[PDB]
This record gives C-alpha cells, structure tokens and sequence, in this order.
RNA sequence: CGGCUUUUCCGGAGUGUAAAAAGCUCCGGGAAUAAGGGCUGGGCAAGGCCGGUGGCAGCCGCCGCGGUAAUACCGGCGGCCCGAGUGGUGGCCACUAUUAUUGGGCCUAAAGCGGCCGUAGCCGGGCCCGUAAGUCCCUGGCGAAAUCCCACGGCUCAACCGUGGG
C-alpha cells in the first residue's frame, strides 16, 4: 500500500534524472509535497514547477534540469535542536554545505541553512544534493 | 583517575618510511628517545586537534577559545603575529623542534654541536632570564628568546674558559 | 525486503531483535555465561602450580614427524592433572619425576593447539621456583 | 623542468604521428593536454601523451604497484606468465594505471606502463573538509564513493597535513595525483590488490561525475587537473 | 599563478558537464549549422532527441 | 645582599611579619645566625624579639626566599609561637 | 693524540624535625665514572656469512624450516627495533560494517515458514476547522565535589596545585 507519498515522489524524482528524462509528474499531490518543492526550487536544483487537479488528489509537474546527485527522504522524522545540525549533516551531505536538508519547525517547512539563520530547530525531512 | 602517558606509540613500529623519517630526524637533531619526537609530535596533534575542533564550533565559547588558541602559539613564536586559525594545519615538527632549548642555544652558537649544548644544558652551564634549568626539551617562548645566556656562576661565564675561544672560532669559521 | 522495523514508536521490537540475534555469536555467550571459568583448570589463573607425575613425547601432526616432550603434571589448586609441553633443547633433561612446577598457557589459536602440536595446551615456566628458560641455557642451576 | 622540455622535443623528432589525435600535437595546434579529454578522443599512441606530459618520464612519477606470478596448466607443464600493475602520474591531477602481461619482468614492467600512459584521467581536488575548508586542492573536494569487483570504497576530504589515510595501494595512487589528506573506508576484500587499485581509480573518475553548483568552485577551489 | 579556469563543455540534452573519458560527440548544428551541439554518452546510448538553442530544431 | 618585599604588620597579635630575599650567587647558603645578625641592623628589631620562620634556595638559583617575624614583647613568642622554632634560632635550650 | 664540565661520590651551610629523619636546596674535592632486552624466511618486512645437528634435536601467533649443504634449530660474527625498559602468559576494546540504528546478509557459499487466515504490535490516503500531548525557541529552579577541555600564575620546566572560563 501507500504509506509516505513524500519519499516514492523523491525516489521518482532520482530515478527519472538517472535516466535524464525532462518532465515528472508526481501523482500524490499534497501541500506539504508542493511546500518542499518550493523549498529546493528557491535554490535552483528544479525548475518551474505546477499543480494541476484531477479531481482525486491532484497531480503535480516538474521539468528537470539534471542538476540533482541524490534526492531522498529522512523517514524516520528526526527532531534536532538548532546546535546539532552538523551531527546530521555529516550523515547525509557529501560535504561541507553540499546541498541541503529539510526541516520542518514551527513556522513550516524550509531549508536548513535558512533554518540555522533563524535559529529554530524541528524535524528532518528529507535531503537533496 | 590515573595519570596517562603525554605520548602516543606509532602504529606499526616497523613501517620503514615513519622509521627513516624519525632516524632522519633523530640525526638532525640528536634526541635521546624516540620518545621525545613522539611527545613533541603530540603536542602538534594536540594543537591541531583544539585548532579543528573550533574550525567545527560556533559559539562565543568557540571564539574565545580560539582567542586563547592564537595567542598561546604566539607566544611559543611559533607563528608569525598575523596568524589566523587556518595556518597552523599547516605547522610541521620541525617547527616544534626549532623552538626547543637545545636548538635555539646551538642556533646561538654557543655550542659547536648541538650535543656540546645539551651538554651544557644538564650541566647547567646555561641560563635563563637569570634562572638555571637542566631541559633540552624545553619549547622557549619567544619573548625570553634574547635571554639564553651562559650562566653566570658556571665558569663558562668566563670568556677565558678554555671551551670558549673554540665555540667562538667555530662560530666565526 | 527493508531490514525492519524502523518506525519511530517502534525500539521495543528493535532492542528485542538485536538482543535475540546476539545470541548467535559465541564470544559474548561465552563471556556472559562464564563458561571458559566453569571449564577452567586453572580458574582463570595466568600460572598455576603443580607436580610432575612421568614424561611422555608425541608425536607431531602429519606433515611434521617429531618427537615433541611433554610431561604429565597434576596441580596443587584443585588437583586436576594435565599435559605440558617442555620447550628447550635438551629441556626435558632437566625436568625429572615428582618436581614442583609452573605452568602457563601456549599462546595457540584461543589458546589452542599450538601449530604442528595437537592437543597440548600449556608449557612451563619455573621448576622448583626456577626459570627453565635459564636453564635451557645453563646460566641457572636447578636445586 | 627544462629536461623535460628537451625530452618532448626530442620524442617529437622520433616519433612519427599515427592517429587523427597525433597531427594536432606534433603541429602545435594541441599543447594544453585537457584540450584531449574535454572533447573526449581516443589515446591510442603513448609518444602522445608524454609529447605534453613529459613529467610521465620521471622514475618517481611511474609506480609499479603490484608484481604477480600467474601460472597456466598444460599437459606438457605450467606455463607462467607475470601479471605487473603499475601506476603513473604527474603530481597535479592525471594519473594513469596500467596492467601487463609478460614473459620477462622487464617486458611486463614496459607495457604495463605503456598502457598506464594509455589511461590519462582528469580528476578536481580541493578543500570540502568539515574544518580545514581553505578553498586549496589539498584534497578531493567532496566525499566521492567508487566500485569495482567486490572492492567499495568511499574516500572522504579531510584537513590540511593530516596525511593520506588510505590503505597502501590507495596511498600509492592518491599520492601520484597530487592529493595528500583525505580519510578513507573501505568493503570488501582489500588483499586483492589489483581490484583495490582499480576501484580507487574508479573513484577518482568518479570525482569528475558529480554536478557543481558555480559558487562551489571558489568554496572550494575547486581546481580541474593542474593547479 | 595565473587562475587558468576552463569552459567545461556541457550536454544540452541533459546539462550533465562532460566527465574526462566518456565517448560523448559535439558537431556544429544539422539545421542552422552554428551551434556547436554536444551530446553526452548517457545521451547517447538511450538517443533522447536533442534541442538546438536557435532554430529550435530537434534531432535524435 | 639582602633585599625586602614584603613587611607587614599582625597588630591583633603585635608581629612585624617580613618576606625578603637572599641574594648569594655563588657560595654557599647562609645559616640563621648570620641573615638574623644582618636583618636586625636595617630594621631596627630587637633580636630576642626577633624569630625566623624559614629559608628556602630554589633549584637551580641565586637569590633564596626567605620569612622571618619579630614580635613586641618576650612573652608573646612564649604564648603564641611554638617552642621548637625558639629552639632552632637558639632562644631556648 | 691534546684538552674541556664533573651526572653519581666525600665534606660543610640552610628547609628540615615541634624528634631527628627527609639527602631536598647552595658551596667546595672530584671520577669519563652505570646499560640492556628482544628479533633477524615471510604476515610483520627489520636485518647475511660461517661452525655444528641432520625432520634426531628443535623452532614456530599464522604461513612454515631441518630427513645431509637449513638465509627459518643450535654457536659465532655482523645486523634491526626500543631503551631503563624489553619478552612470555592470562583478561578487556579496536581490528570486525565477524552484531550491523548510522550499517550486515538469506538463488548457488549458514541463513524465507510448504501455503493461507488473523489477534496484540508496527507502519498507514487527500482536504478544512480547533487543541497543543509529543516537537521546537526564550526564561527560573536543579543535575555537589573529585575527574575532563582552555588561558594565566607557583613549584627550574613538566606531572601537581591555584585563579578564571567551558
């Protein structure tokens, strides 16, 4: 069955640019989904990006500019405060700032290097370099 | 609690590249143990370490240990007095071993070989800011680095004694 | 499929099953149980006293042929008796009926058969509180 | 230095060009070796390569890593055969690693190097570490992964003068392309030493692999082959 | 030291800069005949169709 | 020679207590009688008033550290200091 | 060959003792006056000639050496490592991602139940509204000392101790 639509979009997402292919789509559309996606985008690795209803949950599509190595899910929701954020990084970044990580605290979901700026810790979600 | 050993053993003993190396250094040098280079060796790593640990810390903690950091290495005259954190990765043992009492006294030629001067040094025939002392391991600072002289009650003190005028023609020759 | 399980609310099972599947490795078994102690002659003891009792040679494994020396020696602890290898050229001149010994573990493989010598286990260090290895090289006297 | 600026003029008389990469070198209109790899041709006479690398010439910058005794069973006697791997390189980021094949040592010894010089890859080195981060090709710039065989092995930037952790065979080869601090990790079975080398090879190929982003070069100094 | 930094060619059928020793191709344009369109051996080997920057022509 | 620090003065207890140092390059160290017949001249003490607590000659140096303490009164060494120190610098048998 | 200080050793002067002792600290006479252990075929690499034993004696962690010339046993030479420590044994961590959350595999190397059903457990579709238990940031109390990291100061330096900061 479905259980976490975030990581089999991510894990479409990798293996379409394994492939080099132009245009996802991702068939679970959420908010939370649409939310992240914004958040990589501000940082350049997507392109354009829409929603689009098909009267059961919407779909969502991207076209792909080849520029990601490796987007996965942190399944397992890890909460971390605001000092430990290297301990983690070290964990799944190739190297120092290599990409980013995703965090959800209490004023939503954004990158980790803007989430260190504001100094608020929350939960990993997934990672994308 | 225990005291520990300030030292770290190599980890193979009879690796020839680290073996050679050390010979090498040990007939630049003339230290009597291994030991020693393996000390002066921790001292680096220790610094290194406290230098890679504030590279990875943020905090003003961080900085004032990383303050307290320069300064001390400073002081050693070790580094030049613009140095930054990023430097000192760079240091080698033979910086280190350039700071120690029986190089900087054969450097000052009063001594026509570096074993003349550890001589001298247990002897204590040598002095600093006005006080004796007996270690040719010692790393000196810089700011007694003017202050090595022949001491005062040890007939070297003299420059008659008849040592003298042979360490002061090797020294011009 | 995904070694599980990995949810969040779920270390109980984790726990259990590395704890369970611990239990297929034999060192920790070995340790926690204490069954080298409660099969130990010497109880775990780095030397152990004893008398000497005869002197027999073995035979060396194929492909080695030798007449190795050994001797048979019971131990004043528990008095459990035993075989210990006697290493030295012409050691086993030394060594005669009814003489207080010391005696240590081989060094084989988990203390083992030591290579090309089954089933011994231990050689010996003192006779009547004194070295053999000396006496090996004569520098010593036995009393 | 000028040694080896006679040298290649020297081989540049001998040698005669063969292939459609062998005009453009002897004439000049080839001289930055990089020109070969970025457009991506095929390398098929050595006198090539060492026209523009004569450092390849230097005894230090050819290693024979690995010397093996291969046998063949025949009804009329083991036949031997030596199997040599060798690697060569210049100290600023191209190595070549190379097998022969031999009935002599010498022989073997030869074309393993020939085909090391054969096999010129460009690699990027810089500062990726979690604390050195002096933006210098002291290291790979970013943790890099290669496979080959049963052999996996992942190496990792690491700081200024740390030396070179990495098994000997990988100390060898990281040595000869210029990188001198990383740590390294290692699966499999590391005493097959010609998998070894080949999957440290790999992974140095690898380290071209990976899209950057245009500030991560000056984050880094992300360097592409000569410093 | 002069920083001698180099145009690393890139595929415009997947953006992907060229590794070393990839048997990718590069040729001016069929169409327009002044792009000098790259193609990359992943690009290669599955033959996705290939976009020329100005007149728009596209070819296996 | 011999060089002051340090005087100061206990009045709960009428002691001048004194911290000097003994500079002596090259012979031996000096004995109690001779420093006590030397520091009562510039100071001005009674010497059966006067006790010396200690001398110490670091390693390896010249110049040796050296306390001493004068009272007001014979009694008050009497009821506050301990006989022994009286006996080492001789005021009791 | 010629000469140079005298580590330790003899005498004296202080701390020292509530009682010496403590040989600590300063001066004087003053010797060139103390050095081993293990290894030497390869994993280790770290290092070759000779005399003898001839699978007898023996060596050896493991691989392995000698059955008549042993570079591998024994003796001598020469050499290699460390050094007032070196060697053997036994116990524990690493090596070992040979316990695997980071991070182990299960067709053929040991490893999927013969198959299906299902309870507790574990993991669960999308959207709106409200809570804030978990979650995160600020703030009070609290997690003693000793031990640990850093600067400086005292003991010649250090180890040790103090002041300050973590």
């Amino acid at each position: 069955t479905l259980l976490d639509p975030l990581a089999n979009a991510l894990s479409h997402i990798t293996n379409s640019e394994r492939v080099g292919k132009r245009e996802v789509y991702i068939k679970p559309a959420s908010k939370l989904i649409g939310e992240v996606l914004r958040v990589m985008q501000k940082y350049g690795y997507i392109g354009e990006f829409e929603f689009i209803d098909d009267g059961r949950a919407g779909v969502y599509r991207v076209q792909l500019l080849g520029r990601i190595n490796k987007a996965g899910a942190i399944k397992p929701r890890f909460p971390v405060k605001v000092s430990e954020f290297e301990k983690w990084e070290k964990r799944f970044l190739p190297a120092f700032e290599f990409g980013i990580l995703i965090v959800s605290t209490s004023q939503g979901v954004m990158s980790h290097k803007e989430a260190i700026e504001k100094g608020i810790g929350g939960r990993l979600i997934a990672y994308v370099y | 609690k225990r005291q520990r050993k300030k030292y770290e053993t190599p980890p193979h003993p009879w690796i020839k590249e680290r073996l050679d190396r050390e010979r090498v250094l040990m007939d630049k040098y003339e230290l009597k143990n291994k030991k020693e280079l393996w000390k002066h060796e921790t001292q680096l790593k220790n610094f290194r370490r406290r230098a890679r640990r504030l590279l990875a810390a943020r905090g003003k903690q961080a900085e004032i240990e990383r303050e307290q950091l320069l300064a001390r290495l400073k002081r050693l005259g070790l580094l030049p007095e613009d140095a930054v954190l990023d430097d000192v990765l760079s240091l080698t043992i033979e910086d280190i071993l350039e700071r120690r009492l029986q190089t900087i006294v054969y450097k000052k030629g009063l001594a026509r070989t570096m074993r003349q001067a550890r001589q001298l040094i247990v002897h204590g025939h040598i002095e600093v800011n006005g006080q004796i002392i007996r270690s040719p391991s010692y790393l000196v600072l810089k700011e007694e680095e003017d202050t090595i002289t022949y001491a005062r009650t040890s007939p070297f003190a003299n420059p008659q004694h008849p040592e003298r005028m042979m360490i002061e023609k090797a020294k011009q020759g | 499929g995904k070694k599980a399980p990995n949810g969040e609310f779920a270390g109980r099972k984790l726990k259990l099953k590395r704890k369970k599947f611990r239990w297929s490795d034999i060192r920790y078994k070995r340790r926690v149980l204490r069954l080298k102690e409660k099969s130990d002659p010497l109880e775990g003891a780095p030397q152990a006293r004893g008398i000497v009792l005869e002197k027999i040679a073995v035979e060396a494994k194929q492909p080695n042929s030798g007449m190795r020396k050994a001797v048979r020696v019971q131990l004043i602890k528990n008095g459990k008796v035993v075989t210990a290898f006697c290493p030295g050229d012409g050691a086993i001149k030394f060594i005669d009926e009814h003489d207080e010994v010391i005696i240590e573990g081989i060094g084989g493989p988990k203390g083992g058969s030591m290579g090309d010598i089954p089933g011994i286990r231990y050689k010996v260090v003192k006779v009547n509180r004194v070295s053999l290895k000396e006496l090996v090289k004569g520098r010593k006297e036995k009393p | 230095s000028q040694e080896w600026k006679e040298y290649a003029k020297r081989v540049l008389d001998e040698w005669e060009p063969k292939t459609k990469l062998g005009m453009m070198v002897k004439e000049g209109q080839i001289t930055d070796i990089h020109e070969i790899f970025r457009r991506g041709y095929q390398i098929k006479e050595p006198e090539i390569i060492d026209v523009l690398l004569p450092e390849v010439n230097a005894r230090e910058n050819q290693e024979v890593l690995d010397i093996a005794l291969t046998v063949r069973m025949t009804d009329s006697g083991r036949r031997v055969r030596f199997r040599v791997l060798a690697a060569v390189g210049n100290r600023d980021g191209y190595v070549g690693l190379g097998i022969g094949h031999g009935k002599e040592v010498g022989i073997a010894i030869r074309k393993a190097i020939n085909y090391a010089k054969l096999n010129i890859i460009e690699i990027k080195r810089g500062c990726g570490s979690w604390e050195c981060r002096c933006r210098r090709p002291h290291s790979v710039p970013f943790a890099v992964e290669g496979k080959e065989g049963s052999v996996r092995v992942r190496l990792i930037p690491g700081p200024r003068g740390l030396g070179l952790v990495i098994g000997d065979v990988g100390k060898k080869i990281l040595r000869l392309a210029g990188v001198q601090d990383v740590w390294s990790q290692t699966f499999g079975e590391t005493r097959t030493t010609v998998n070894f080398a080949k999957a440290v090879f790999n992974a140095l190929y690898n380290t071209n692999r990976v899209a950057i982003s245009p500030e991560m070069i000056e984050r880094y100094g992300i360097v592409v082959g000569r410093a | 030291m002069v920083e001698m930094k180099f145009e690393i060619p890139v595929c415009t059928s997947c953006g992907r800069e060229i590794t070393p020793r990839e048997h990718a191709t590069h040729f001016i344009c069929p169409n327009c005949g002044e792009a000098v369109i790259w193609r990359c051996e992943s690009c290669r080997v599955l033959a996705k169709p290939y976009k020329c920057p100005n007149c728009g022509w596209e070819g296996p | 020679e011999i060089r002051i620090k340090e005087i100061k003065e206990n009045k709960l207890i009428g002691r001048k207590e004194i911290y000097f140092e003994i500079y002596h390059p090259g012979e031996p160290t000096p004995s109690r009688k001779d420093v006590k017949g030397k520091l009562v001249a510039m100071l001005d003490l009674n010497p059966e008033t006067t006790v010396i607590q200690y001398i110490r000659s670091y390693f390896g140096s010249y110049i040796s550290k050296g306390y001493a303490k004068a009272y007001d009164s014979k009694e008050r060494m009497l009821y506050i200091e301990p006989e022994y120190i009286l006996i080492r610098d001789g005021l009791i048998e």
